[PDB]
């Protein structure tokens, strides 16, 4: 709804595409420069608003790498589980909105009921249905409420049937195959060099995935498969997304089985706020709470670039700290920026409906594109 | 009494169009796991009235750079031709019994094509004009296919009389006889009415009252197409002493076909323009010609030529 | 590990060719899609009857802000301005002076609800649990001004929702 | 008076149609648009209230500004608002639409869509719950129920 | 549930019942309780004209027979 | 069977107190389901529970026909419920206020109020602080 | 759920899978909205001795 596209056509073909991004630019990086490290978390929460907890996790990983601290194992497992839940949310949104643009809406409504249930999980764990601000540098804000894992298990039980119902309407449909097959074909070298990451690379056939090549949190303790495309088109990307949903279900099952006990934030009151009882009974805890919530913890001077495998590709944060309690520089690399830059390459020799399909398969969020 | 018959043919059609809008919304909701309008009235039986009242008491936006003559004529022509195609339909007795009723339907549809072109050319906007041109091309192609199919079907009827169609279908169903023609006829009617998966135009300049005229014309055309298909391929038994049985059966079949239209719209994605154009000229037209040849040859080779009278 | 999603050559034997030709001529997958949609039609809808039925919530839900009091009736806020320090959106404006009895109490406490992002940082930073996010979420207004709450409005909200807010805090204060 | 009674009844009839049949144009600019999709989802089903899922600007009566309105986007919003035919209403959903939200002090953000278009209903939240947006829509409906156009006209 | 769609379908069926039933009733009313004559050909039209002439009340549906000839 | 469903519908008709009650609950609530009564507040709202329904439809409220000074026979809001029944209805707990009464305080409102936007009782903001700088008042006695 | 037996057979045949096992609606299988109070554990640094911050 915030996309302006200038297209030069030759009768029916599309000879030139020019995306005029910038309709959702808000100066997020400068605002982050003016905020502190804790006050900048919701900014990442609002960058890619289908992968909110994934963006929170990326920012938390960057800040923790700068601080040279380590989250507890239970916090890491919770972060991985909710990252997989958010990946399910994002893939559902992408596939359903792609179909909604190309015709079909009933899978949109079904999978959005499923999204409503996952938002109920989000609200139970955080209190906010969309922008949890739950994953923070040093762990997570609060422990899981009792009985949440049982509901997550029930949802995981009753989701493969939903995926199968979605596939019954689109996978073998000849209309869907006509709309998606051999459209937006991109070679492996061109995809890379234009700067592609994630689903685009997997569809083009490149065996690359950050969760397996550069593991973070406890992603190296779970078993899952990486879908690989063969023709590098919209249909292959759709199949890859569906298989990624199934693999994320498997990872969720593993996390539910192997959730460990312990604390949920780093036991370092100079970084993570102390508990309320300790703050109300201990002078050191009160001082640390006061300082953390007024000035904020200082981060040693340096510069880091941390990237994670967000559901839309490689999401990266380049954080530059000058030793103060506020970040000096914060560059946000969103996967959709390079994809929308490469939209013109993929739209050659196609039509308007093909351009719509290419945008849908690129799965562009203009919030993260513009920042 | 003839004016009374005309009004009894006209007004219930408009009421059925409004409640068809309501039924379509509810059926789409229940297929999409929603509920549909159930708030405005008891089980939602006031939504068409509310929509009609709002559209009537809504401000129009007639463009300054527009031909007022065409801008007024196009909805009038569309609605008049939508209402006209109900007078030769027998249920079981047509209002106007014509010796050649089918050709009247074909001519009325061919004239009804003009409304899209005139509405597109009235707005004096390039993009709406291009959309209208694409719609015209799609409609004329599927008109060719519909004409060939309808010619093929009537070779087992013996004439262009729908009463003779009923008499022919007294025993068994033309859908049993010629089901591939039924498939192609149903798809071509979908494409002609521009319902999904062929709603390329809606996938704009008119608003408020004149928009409602086009909406009513389109839905009346949909109902008329379903009724014609039910008569042509799903012929019911007619008893001269109790005609109401045939009327009930025909109405049930028409409702089933319209509900199938809504079902297909809910179920399927949208075709691309060139894809649906290649669907006809390269997949439907050759099969239509082959089946036309087969249905010409069949009565001669089986000594089953229908009577002219 | 990895897997292939669309690398599977169909067999070219006469049986498979005839099956694929029948699928092309007879719309088998389209009939399958119709059947799935019909099944969903005959399923039960998942719609709640709002406003007579409400969607499930949690004690951690963040909604309209409120200022609490002690059981003795004295207001909990001590004018410490950790609110203003930690608010990401700078939606809280606090001005304080000694009270007539010498207490450290606020004289101005304004929250711009059109600027707040409902992030819940203010109730985490309160050492006395004065400012809270109440469970109310149906406080839509017909003017921009009505969303500029002040101390009187916040105290009225706290008095109005004190029972539910106290119950939620009692239920979810062990996780904090 | 018979004339007063007739104009009151006609006003009640006309307001009932507009209240019951709402065709909103969703200006989904940012994360607040997702909650609108969840309101249109099966659980809440905005369609059952007579609120159509989506409509074109020409056939729309309500504009739901849901998202951050930027300087590069404000002219388009004003253009579509002008193109909407009267009677027209505006619902500003979320902090970004209401005021500035998290981006109030940004150089490239319009601090409130009320600086561009007259807003009828303000829905607070970030993002507002689907129930909150539904409550705002019902409040707009009840506000339409209080319109007295014919009563004002008859007393001119 | 799914049976809430029936009232709308019921109203549609009631509306679509009116045309055919009204046409049949008017045809039987304007022809003395008999189906309207279908004059698809000049022979049938001549038969109708002869019937009207022999009736003499200027109504083709007023049929005469053996009691009329003798 | 269909007969069982028809009998259930007739029982629902009889469960609301005849025909007038059934029509009233159909037209002002758009639902004719019957459930066990849990309790009633001081304003007239009646809260019903039916655990056989799926989650989200197992608890509901029938609003009163008149709350405070406003006629609410047709115009019913979600803000008309008191906070305790609000918590119960939104399912933050499994304990109705009748079973678990809220703690009583001398400052808690005894009368609940709904959203008063668009009404003369609407909230109007104002500055709650005194003037910062006091001006100098000239003397009231002429110098010459 | 509460559907009739014929309706259940029709929906199972049309979909091709047994839908009674996998229901989109939650029927009392979810956790209670009221849970017993928890007792969260402490971290590794909650030690009264040999816990100097200069070593961690
Ligand atoms: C102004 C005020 C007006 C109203 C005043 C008040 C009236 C009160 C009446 C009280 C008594 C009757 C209540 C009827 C239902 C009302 C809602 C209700 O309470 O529901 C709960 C009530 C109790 O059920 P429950 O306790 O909720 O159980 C839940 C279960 O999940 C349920 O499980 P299930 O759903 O799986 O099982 C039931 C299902 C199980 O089904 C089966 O076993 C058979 C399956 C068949 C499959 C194919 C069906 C069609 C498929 C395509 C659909 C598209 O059976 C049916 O659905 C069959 C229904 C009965 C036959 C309908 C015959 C009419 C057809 C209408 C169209 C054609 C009309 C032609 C004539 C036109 C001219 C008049 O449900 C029923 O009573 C359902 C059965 C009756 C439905 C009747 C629907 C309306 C028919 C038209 C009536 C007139 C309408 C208005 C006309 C215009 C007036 C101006
Ligand atoms: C905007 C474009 C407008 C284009 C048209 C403008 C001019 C209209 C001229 C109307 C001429 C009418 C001719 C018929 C006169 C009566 C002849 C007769 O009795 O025929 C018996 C025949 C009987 O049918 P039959 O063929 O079965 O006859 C054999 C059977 N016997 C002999 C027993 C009767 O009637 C017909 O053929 C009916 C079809 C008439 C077709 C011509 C009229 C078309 C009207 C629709 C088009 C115009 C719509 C305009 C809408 C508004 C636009 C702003
Ligand atoms: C939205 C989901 C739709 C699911 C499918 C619904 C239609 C079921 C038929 C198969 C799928 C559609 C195929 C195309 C259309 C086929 C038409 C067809 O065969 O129709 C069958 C019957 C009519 O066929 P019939 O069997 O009655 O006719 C006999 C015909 N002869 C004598 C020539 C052999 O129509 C219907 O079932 C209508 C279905 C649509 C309307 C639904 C609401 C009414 C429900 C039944 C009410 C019964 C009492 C009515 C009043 C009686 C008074 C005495
Ligand atoms: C098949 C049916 C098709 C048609 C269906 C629709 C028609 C039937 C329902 C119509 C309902 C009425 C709608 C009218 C429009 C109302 C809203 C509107 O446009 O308001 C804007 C205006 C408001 O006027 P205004 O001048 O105050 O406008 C404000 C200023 N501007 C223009 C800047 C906005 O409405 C009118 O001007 C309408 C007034 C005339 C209508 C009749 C009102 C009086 C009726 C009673 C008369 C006396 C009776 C007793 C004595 C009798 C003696 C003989
Ligand atoms: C063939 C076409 C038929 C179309 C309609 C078919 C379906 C009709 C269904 C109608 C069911 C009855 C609806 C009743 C709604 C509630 C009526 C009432 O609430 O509204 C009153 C005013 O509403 C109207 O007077 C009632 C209209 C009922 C419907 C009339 C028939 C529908 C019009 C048909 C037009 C067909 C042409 C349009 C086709 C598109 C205001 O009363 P109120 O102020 O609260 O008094 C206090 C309430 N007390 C008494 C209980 C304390
Ligand atoms: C094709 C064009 C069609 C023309 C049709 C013309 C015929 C007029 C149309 C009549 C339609 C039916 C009348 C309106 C139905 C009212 C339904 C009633 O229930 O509404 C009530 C509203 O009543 C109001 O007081 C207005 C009554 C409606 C207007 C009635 C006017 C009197 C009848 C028409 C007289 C026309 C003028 C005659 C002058 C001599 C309460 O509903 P609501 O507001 O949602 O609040 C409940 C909200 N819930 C559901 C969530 C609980
Ligand atoms: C993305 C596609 C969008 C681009 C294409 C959209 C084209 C829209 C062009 C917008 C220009 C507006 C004029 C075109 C529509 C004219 C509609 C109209 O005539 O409405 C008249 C009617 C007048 O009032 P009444 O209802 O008759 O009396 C009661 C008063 N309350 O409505 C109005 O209030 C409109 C009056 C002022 C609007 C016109 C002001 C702008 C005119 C400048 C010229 C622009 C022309 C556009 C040229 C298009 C090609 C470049
Ligand atoms: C009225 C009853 C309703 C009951 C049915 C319920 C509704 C079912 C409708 C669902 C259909 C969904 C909408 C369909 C839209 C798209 C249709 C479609 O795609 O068909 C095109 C299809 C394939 O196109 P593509 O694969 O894309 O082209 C690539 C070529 N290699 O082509 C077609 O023409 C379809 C075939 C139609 C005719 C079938 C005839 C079968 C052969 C007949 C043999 C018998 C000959 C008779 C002689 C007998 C001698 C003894
Ligand atoms: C920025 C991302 C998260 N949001 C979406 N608006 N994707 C999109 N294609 N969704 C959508 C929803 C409704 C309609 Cl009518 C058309 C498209
Ligand atoms: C496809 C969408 C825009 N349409 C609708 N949900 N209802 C509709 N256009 N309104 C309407 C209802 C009745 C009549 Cl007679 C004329 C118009
Ligand atoms: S919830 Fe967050 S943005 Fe809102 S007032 Fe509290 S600290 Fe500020
Ligand atoms: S944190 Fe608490 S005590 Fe401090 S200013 Fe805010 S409400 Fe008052
Ligand atoms: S108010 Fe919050 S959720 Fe809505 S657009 Fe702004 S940042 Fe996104």
């Amino acid at each position: 709804g915030v996309l302006r596209l200038v297209m030069e056509l030759s009768g029916e073909m599309v000879r030139k595409c020019d995306p005029h991004i910038g309709l959702l630019h808000r100066g997020t990086e400068k605002l982050i420069e003016y905020k502190t490290y804790l006050q900048a978390l919701p900014y990442f929460d609002r960058l890619d608003y289908v992968s909110m907890m994934c963006n929170e996790q990326a920012y938390s990983l960057a800040v923790e790498k700068l601080l040279n601290i380590q989250p507890p194992p239970r916090a890491q497992w919770i972060r991985v589980l909710f990252g997989e839940i958010t990946r399910l949310l994002n893939h559902i949104m992408a596939v359903t909105t792609h179909a909604l643009d190309i015709g079909a809406m009933t899978p949109f409504f079904w999978m959005f009921e499923e999204r409503e249930k996952m938002f109920e999980f989000y609200e139970r764990v955080s209190g906010a249905r969309m922008h949890a601000a739950y994953i923070r540098p040093g762990g997570v804000h609060q422990d899981l409420p009792l009985g949440l894992l049982d509901d997550i298990y029930e949802f995981s039980k009753n989701f493969s049937f939903r995926i199968d119902e979605l596939e019954e309407m689109l996978t073998n449909n000849r209309i869907w195959r006509n709309r998606t097959v051999d459209i937006g074909v991109v070679t492996a070298e061109d995809a890379l060099n234009y700067g592609f990451s994630g689903v685009m690379l997997r569809g083009s056939g490149i065996q690359w995935d950050l969760r397996k090549t550069q593991p973070y949190d406890v992603y190296d303790q779970v078993e899952f498969d990486v879908p690989i495309g063969s023709r590098g088109d919209c249909y292959d990307r759709y199949l890859c997304r569906v298989e990624e949903m199934r693999q994320s279900l498997r990872i969720i099952s593993q996390c539910l089985n192997k959730m460990p006990p312990g604390e949920i934030k780093v036991d370092d009151a100079k970084v993570s706020p102390p508990k309320r009882a300790e703050m109300k009974t201990s002078m050191e805890s009160l001082i640390h709470h006061f300082k953390l919530y007024t000035e904020g913890y200082q981060v040693p001077p340096g510069a880091t670039y941390t990237a994670i495998e967000a559901p839309k590709g490689e999401f990266g944060v380049y954080l530059v700290s000058d030793g103060s309690s506020r970040p000096y520089r914060c560059k946000i690399k969103a996967p959709g920026f390079a994809h929308l830059a490469g939209l013109d390459k993929m739209s050659k020799g196609h039509m308007l409906a093909d351009v719509v399909a290419i945008i849908g398969t690129q799965d562009i969020v203009f919030g993260e594109v513009d920042r | 009494m003839f004016m009374i018959n005309i009004l009894s043919l006209i007004i219930p059609i408009l009421l059925a169009v409004a409640f068809l809008t309501l039924v379509e919304r509810k059926v789409l909701g229940y297929m999409q796991l929603r509920k549909g309008p159930n708030v405005v009235g008891p089980y939602g039986l006031l939504q068409p009235i509310a929509d009609a009242l709002k559209l009537f008491t809504k401000e129009p936006l007639r463009p300054a750079t527009s031909s007022i003559s065409m801008f007024i004529i196009a909805p009038i022509l569309a609605l008049s031709l939508a209402l006209t195609m109900w007078v030769p339909l027998p249920m079981p007795y047509p209002l106007i019994n014509m010796n050649l009723g089918v050709l009247f339907m074909l001519a009325m549809s061919s004239l009804a094509v003009y409304s899209i072109l005139w509405s597109g050319w009235a707005s004096n906007s390039k993009y709406a004009l291009i959309g209208a041109l694409r719609a015209v091309a799609q409609t004329i192609s599927y008109e060719v296919t519909l004409a060939i199919i309808l010619l093929s079907v009537l070779l087992m009827n013996g004439s262009y009389t729908l009463s003779t169609l009923i008499t022919t279908q007294e025993h068994i169903w033309m859908i049993f006889t010629s089901w591939p023609l039924a498939m192609m006829w149903f798809i071509s009617t979908l494409a002609e009415t521009n319902r999904a998966p062929f709603d390329l135009t809606e996938g704009v300049e008119y608003a408020a009252g004149p928009f409602a005229m086009f909406f009513m014309a389109e839905y009346a055309n949909i109902i008329m197409m379903n009724a014609f298909t039910a008569i042509l391929f799903l012929g019911a038994s007619h008893d001269p002493h109790t005609p109401e049985l045939y009327t009930i059966n025909f109405v049930l079949k028409t409702l089933a076909l319209t509900i199938t239209f809504l079902w297909i719209r809910a179920s399927y994605p949208r075709f691309r323009y060139d894809q649906l154009m290649h669907l006809l000229w390269k997949s439907f037209l050759p099969l239509t010609l082959a089946l036309c040849m087969w249905h010409i040859s069949l009565p001669i080779m089986t000594a089953s030529i229908p009577p002219q009278s | 590990t990895y897997k292939f999603v669309n690398m599977r050559e169909p067999s070219m034997d006469m049986k498979s060719v005839t099956d694929r030709a029948a699928q092309t001529l007879l719309w088998t997958e389209l009939v399958r899609g119709l059947g799935m949609t019909l099944s969903y039609l005959f399923r039960e809808p998942a719609t709640i009857n709002y406003p007579f039925e409400k969607g499930p919530l949690s004690p951690r839900f963040r909604g309209e802000h409120a200022l609490r009091r002690y059981p003795s009736g004295e207001e909990r806020c001590i004018a410490c301005k950790l609110c203003e320090a930690v608010c990401p959106a700078q939606a809280i404006t606090i001005e304080a002076e000694p009270r007539a009895d010498g207490s450290r109490r606020t004289t101005r406490y304004d929250i711009d609800m059109t600027k707040c992002i409902y992030c819940g940082f203010c109730q985490e930073a309160c050492p006395v649990d004065a400012i809270v996010e109440g469970p109310n979420f149906e406080f839509s207004t017909e003017t921009h001004e009505e969303l500029l709450y002040n101390k009187e409005k916040l105290l009225n909200n706290g008095d109005k929702w004190e029972a539910e807010i106290a119950a939620n805090i009692q239920a979810d204060y062990l996780y904090r | 008076s018979r004339g007063e009674y007739v104009v009151a009844k006609l006003d009640d009839l006309v307001n009932w149609a507009r209240r019951s049949s709402l065709w909103p144009m969703t200006f989904g600019l940012a994360c607040c648009a997702v909650e609108m999709m969840h309101m249109a989802a099966p659980r809440y089903d905005m369609d059952r209230f007579g609120v159509v899922f989506r409509a074109s600007p020409r056939q729309s009566d309500v504009m739901i500004v849901a998202g951050t309105l930027t300087n590069k986007m404000a002219p388009a919003l004003r253009k579509v608002y002008d193109q909407m035919p009267e009677p027209r209403y505006v619902v500003s959903m979320g902090s970004c639409a209401n005021g500035g939200g998290y981006y109030h002090y940004s150089y490239s953000v319009v601090r409130g869509c009320d600086r561009i278009v007259p807003v009828d209903i303000y829905v607070p939240g970030c993002p507002p719950t689907a129930e909150a947006l539904l409550y705002g829509i019902l409040q707009l409906q009840r506000k339409i129920k209080r319109e007295k156009r014919l009563r004002i006209w008859y007393r001119r | 549930m799914w049976f809430e769609i029936l009232p709308g379908i019921a109203v549609m069926a009631a509306c679509l019942f009116i045309p055919g039933m009204a046409t049949a009733h008017i045809h039987k009313f304007t022809n003395g309780g008999k189906e309207k004559r279908v004059a698809h050909f000049s022979y049938q039209w001549n038969l109708m004209e002869r019937d009207r002439c022999i009736s003499g009340v200027n109504r083709y549906h007023v049929t005469k027979g053996l009691e009329n000839i003798d | 069977e269909l007969v069982q469903v028809l009998r259930r519908g007739l029982q629902q008709v009889s469960g609301h107190g005849g025909l007038r009650g059934y029509l009233r609950v159909l037209f002002r609530a758009n639902d004719v389901r019957v459930g066990t009564l849990v309790g009633e507040d001081k304003y007239g709202n009646k809260y019903y529970e039916d655990n056989k329904q799926f989650f989200g439809r197992h608890r509901w409220v029938i609003y009163t026909t008149e709350m405070n000074g406003r006629d609410t026979f047709w115009d019913v809001d979600g803000s008309m419920v008191p906070p305790e029944w609000h918590r119960w209805l939104h399912c933050m707990t499994d304990d109705p206020p009748t079973t678990k009464p809220p703690t009583a305080r001398k400052y808690i409102w005894t009368n609940h109020k709904f959203n008063v936007s668009g009404t003369p009782q609407q909230y109007v903001p104002y500055s709650t602080t005194r003037k910062k700088i006091q001006e100098w008042v000239p003397p009231s006695t002429p110098y010459k | 759920a509460s559907a009739t037996r014929v309706i259940q057979l029709l929906r199972n045949w049309a979909s091709g899978r047994d839908l009674q096992a996998k229901l989109q609606l939650r029927y009392q299988e979810i956790s209670k909205r009221t849970q017993p109070p928890p007792k969260l554990p402490v971290g590794p640094s909650h030690k009264l001795s040999n816990n100097y911050y200069c070593t961690r």
